[PDB]
């Protein structure tokens, strides 16, 4: 993770690996 | 309002942990 702008799958790419196996699913853009 | 900032400026990875529980 670095200091830059991120959104959509990037907001999770950031979480997805930081809280991996830590139950995330905080948003569902479907 | 969780990306209002990370989606405009920047955010610390450890701060992203706030969106897990």
């Amino acid at each position: 993770f670095v200091n830059q702008h991120l959104c959509g799958s990037d907001l999770v790419e950031a979480l997805y690996l930081v809280c991996g196996e830590r139950g995330a699913f905080y948003t569902k853009p479907t | 309002g969780i990306v209002e900032q990370c989606c405009t400026s920047i955010c610390s990875l450890y701060q992203l942990e706030n969106y897990c529980n």
